[PDB]
């Protein structure tokens, strides 16, 4: 009667192409998001995960480091991992062998130099990636990692305000070269946004753990996208603890209990969102294997011994 | 089975309100309250969130009485219900049980007064600034109750709360010009009637001013003329006001701006 | 007087004793904060 | 015949008669020019 | 031999101002955060809490909504707490009376508008407040429940990036005098900010992590980061500990125990000349006030497994 | 020979040799890619007909009476109409041979 | 207060990476750095990078490998070791073992240069530029190699590369003038020497370019002209080159340009 406590409609659903996994802090967005990375690559042809949280952990999670650029992962022969640049890319040859135009570059060097470590440069260089790889179309469908509920809010919210900061740019504006730079970069902007806005294009996957805080700060964070009108239909309740019913200690046993409550308080807030429920592995979940492995009943539905 | 879920969240709500997890309570009421307008079921959304409040403020809890009231005003907001004169009491009585101090109560009054009837302006609803005078004026707050008490359109009342305020802070020589000054803003505004009104009860009403329109004071002389060129509405007659009475318009160099506001609004002084 | 045409005739008296007030009225005095607190921004 | 007529044939029809002699040739100057831009490089991006 | 795993060195240096608490995230950056807090509260005259993550919890934690401007914690006296704003002065009651400015009203409007969802923005009003309360002073101590690390991390640089635009624009003086003269007025606070946060005696960072890969080397990032800023800080809060019962030991409890000695046993090999205090993880839930002052007892009293 | 003073006596010869030449010679072709990597990259050195067309009248000032859809959809890309893009094919293979 | 922490990192790092688990080896590596550099030993912190970056590239962890030797150069930068052969190699040898295409090589490369003599100019030692162009000449990246040959101070084998680089790309028409813009770059800077050399050895060794300096080319006459003529700084002789030979110049546009430099690099033309 209720929906099916797995994923199977995000690998179904081809047209998704952007996928932003969020939630409290370690709930596992990041193992989470790799596990459905992992298992999207058995699907579609080309994968790739962005870690768009600053001091990136998909790295520790595929046991791998990544650079900036995207690289393969090992294991996998579609599957590619980055890890954003906080930092500007200022990296260039010293000086030509002439003159150039420092008359100009010179401002723009030390506008560098001011944004290099401004707070949001993080969620601005994300949003510029972004821009970046919906000119290139190269990965059929990207999954993003993002750290806080908030600043994952404030990149989801960048589209519309940039939009219409970019439209009423041009209304002042022809009220000089510099104006081809809009024109260049507005069709692409508004290109994202409206993926943004589109069900079928993007979707966004909420993960909690069966905690006070978790739930409710996952009940705001589902509002908040609803004001933002991004689709979110699916949620993931990580770190689930099943007492072996065979020797249940105190603290199994108790945390079982709030694990219980909490989660029958989701089942009935969360009717018509998918319930996908993993529980606390023993081993820690880092390695290609291991992440594969966890991933698997990531899509088969769970159930105690 | 479906839309059982909500069934059940309600009456956790209530075992918790019973039990006294007000927090927690809160935290349903908000669930709730977003489920409803979900649904499009606005009017309930908005008797829950109203209830919720009085009760939180009954006990205390000022906070989350406060957020629930924002709440009831996003209802009313997203469902662009009409202004209703019942609807505005029930917002004076929750901004009523805020604390003074407390900013959320500006955060409250800003988005109601927008709500009301947003159309005419930040002028809101007079009926709700009325309400928010009373109160304010109940709680002793004379600079908001005058704003507002000027914004609304209750004569009498405001009258009323000027004379109080006089009495109690002004100056024995101030007592014409809290007045005058009221009257004069009231005509910077085009609420013409509410001047009249206000005058007659102050000059009637207050101790210290006899009786008699004409007064012994050459300021209030001043004013009951210049409502009766207003009525008249003859440049020329206002101007010799001005002229002649130029001393006690000195009194507080602001007249003078207000003066050019009425000639402009009411004498066809040019822009 | 120029200005005793334009208004209506019985508004004429009051205003010489107006005047003549005017005439011997002293400076006024500091004005209390609660009538400041009346204005805009500007006070 | 050879491209000239392919280009033409198709000018004419909706092109006027001066207009569409005035893009033919200005297309023949642009192919002179490309013929002189070439490089071995435009072998690989003119095969594809 | 070692260092005393107790934060007793927080509580009586009592020239410290200002206590930051970051690491990963969900480790209990923001439990913990009230604990210190709960704790100073018993010496320090009058502490304050400070939730600069935008999804603000202290409420939670202390399950009692918190408004935007510093309240008294229920069954406390001197401990306040409040939540950063996440939108600018938006909402204020103009005046009517006369014509207004319509070029300057509607350029701050949009400012305003436009910048309320700009990124930083949050760092941006913490920021603001942090000098705020600078010239308030009316509080002993601060507390700050911090973002996750990379957010935490920005924030605690701009003082200096703010600090030296500053310096620029005064060694570009003019080469609108009201915001000449408020531009000269605002330079002492944040000098004054910035030093402090660069002075040991006046500020230090808690780490808090978990006995897990990511979090520990999360937490050494961190912590490398701090000593680029130079930022004191010298104890990390180890949370979230399993110690099986000698009894009935369950697998998961064994297998988690297992892993938590390996990389407890990395921290302390790691973290010399830092005082590692070890918190358990409880069998309930850490919400009340009642709840938390026990949960902080431990974190003063050297914990050890029964 | 006025600035065969100025050089050294035993340059001018060769220096003749050189005007002499430079005239006789043809301007430089086009520079090859690889020379076209060397200077700063900021200044550097038409198979689609619809394209080349409409870029053609652009320039010349020349205006289709009929919208241009029509003309696209009369050169809907058929065989005879790429024997256009076979002809430069061909084109560039026989050129090939001056410089592979 | 130390009780032999470090050590037993240490040999965790070594256990680690003998069971190839080699990213939690690079991050004990991270650690041991910071933790070296905070005891000042420099030298040490600095070996163990190098020595793990090498480790980490035999085994193909690529970034891995890059994120050590840009702590490396970290470490150079911090204890501002003056610039020698044996570090200017080693630096080399890093930056050789990476992949061509990954922008850490140009991060590593970028940092490098501004270490490499820091303090003398932007230019950076022409040891590590050397050394560059030779690695890049035997990657086949003729165009960085090239312009660090520019950069440095060898012009034989970057004279041999440009032999290369020409046949194996260049023209027909363009043998001569890519000698021509290889000197007229290297005078521009101020290694004039450089030029000598790459222009002697470029013609003496290029198959298709005749023996003796009165070549058939009137541009390379022209080339061998200037550089007598930049020995003695004789302004009058070089504008009388330059025009007599403005045909040969106006094969390349740029040349022009090139020229006025020349001018005030070596005959005082004021800028
Ligand atoms: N199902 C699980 N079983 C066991 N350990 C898990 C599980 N899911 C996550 N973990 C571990 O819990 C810790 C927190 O998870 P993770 O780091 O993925 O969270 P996150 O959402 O990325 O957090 P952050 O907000 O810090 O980015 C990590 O050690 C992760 O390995
Ligand atoms: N010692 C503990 N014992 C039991 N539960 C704990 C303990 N510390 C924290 N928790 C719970 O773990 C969850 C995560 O902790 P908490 O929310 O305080 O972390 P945080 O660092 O503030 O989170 P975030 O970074 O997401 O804002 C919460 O349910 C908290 O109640
Ligand atoms: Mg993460
Ligand atoms: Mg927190
Ligand atoms: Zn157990």
């Amino acid at each position: 009667e209720p929906l099916e406590p797995t994923l199977k409609n995000i690998i179904e659903q081809k047209s998704l192409k952007w996928i932003f996994v969020g939630g409290k802090g370690g709930v596992g967005k990041t193992t989470c998001s790799c596990s459905l990375a992992v298992q999207l690559a058995a699907v579609r042809e080309s994968v790739l995960i962005i870690s768009t949280n600053p001091a990136h952990n998909i790295s520790d999670a595929f046991d791998q480091k990544f650079s900036k650029v995207p690289t393969k992962v090992k294991g996998y022969d579609n599957l590619f991992a980055m890890e954003i640049d906080p930092s500007l890319g200022v990296a260039e040859l010293p000086d030509e062998f002439f003159e150039e135009d420092n008359m100009l570059s010179m401002g723009k060097k030390m506008m560098q130099e001011a944004m290099s470590a401004f707070p949001g440069i993080d969620e601005a260089m994300s949003y510029a990636e972004v821009m970046r790889l919906v000119k290139g179309m190269n990965f059929s469908v990207v999954v993003f990692d993002t750290a806080p509920t908030g600043h994952t809010l404030r990149l989801l919210n960048f589209p519309t305000i940039v939009e219409r900061g970019l439209g009423r740019l041009m209304q002042i504006k022809n009220q000089d070269q510099l104006a081809s730079k809009l024109e260049e970069t507005l069709p692409v902007i508004r290109s994202v946004s409206e993926q943004f806005k589109d069900p079928e294009q993007t979707t966004f996957i909420c993960v909690c753990i069966a905690e006070f805080l978790s739930l409710y700060e996952t009940e705001r964070l589902i509002q908040e996208l609803a004001k933002c009108r991004i689709d979110t239909h699916n949620i993931i309740v990580n770190q689930l603890v099943f007492p072996d019913n065979e020797r249940p200690c105190k603290m199994c046993e108790a945390r079982h209990k709030i694990q219980s409550k909490y989660l029958d308080q989701m089942e009935d807030l969360y009717e018509d969102f998918h319930i996908v429920k993993l529980p606390l592995l023993p081993h820690e979940v880092r390695g290609a294997d291991k992440v594969n492995t966890f991933s698997k009943q990531l899509l088969e539905p769970y159930s105690p011994p | 089975r479906n839309r059982g879920g909500v069934q059940r969240v309600e009456g956790k709500l209530r075992a918790s309100v019973e039990k006294g997890d007000y927090y927690e309570a809160h935290q349903m009421y908000r669930t709730l309250f977003f489920r409803y307008m979900s649904q499009s079921k606005h009017t309930e959304a908005r008797e829950l969130m109203y209830s919720g409040a009085l009760l939180f403020f009954s006990h205390g809890q000022q906070n989350s009485a406060a957020d629930l009231s924002m709440l009831v005003l996003e209802s009313l907001e997203k469902a662009e219900v009409e202004v209703a004169d019942e609807l505005l009491e029930n917002l004076a009585k929750v901004f009523s049980l805020m604390d003074p101090n407390s900013p959320e109560r500006v955060t409250f009054v800003s988005r109601a007064l927008k709500w009301s009837s947003g159309g005419s302006g930040k002028l809101g609803h007079p009926r709700l600034h009325q309400l928010l005078a009373l109160t304010l004026w109940k709680e002793q707050n004379y600079c908001e109750s005058r704003y507002h008490f000027l914004h609304s359109a209750d004569g009498e009342g405001c009258a009323n709360m000027l004379v109080e305020y006089s009495t109690s802070r002004g100056f024995r020589s101030e007592v014409d010009m809290f007045v005058a000054q009221a009257v004069l803003q009231f005509l910077c505004l085009k609420n013409k009637s509410s001047a009249s009104v206000v005058f007659t009860t102050y000059t009637q009403k207050h101790p210290s001013i006899e009786d008699g329109p004409p007064f012994v004071e050459p300021l209030l002389n001043f004013i009951w003329f210049l409502l009766l060129a207003v009525d008249g509405g003859k440049l020329t007659v206002f101007t010799v006001l001005c002229e002649q009475y130029q001393p006690s318009l000195r009194r507080d160099p602001m007249y003078n701006e207000y003066l050019d506001r009425i000639g402009q609004l009411f004498f066809g002084v040019p822009p | 007087e120029p200005w005793a045409a334009a208004v209506p005739p019985e508004w004429v008296p009051i205003i010489q004793q107006d005047i003549q007030s005017q005439r011997k009225v002293k400076p006024q005095p500091p004005l209390s904060d609660a009538y400041l607190s009346g204005m805009p921004a500007k006070r | 015949p050879q491209v000239w007529q392919l280009i033409s044939k198709v000018l004419a029809r909706h092109f006027s008669a001066a207009d569409a002699s005035r893009v033919l040739e200005q297309l023949q100057r642009d192919y002179e020019r490309s013929l002189s831009r070439l490089t071995l490089d435009d072998i690989e991006r003119l095969a594809s």
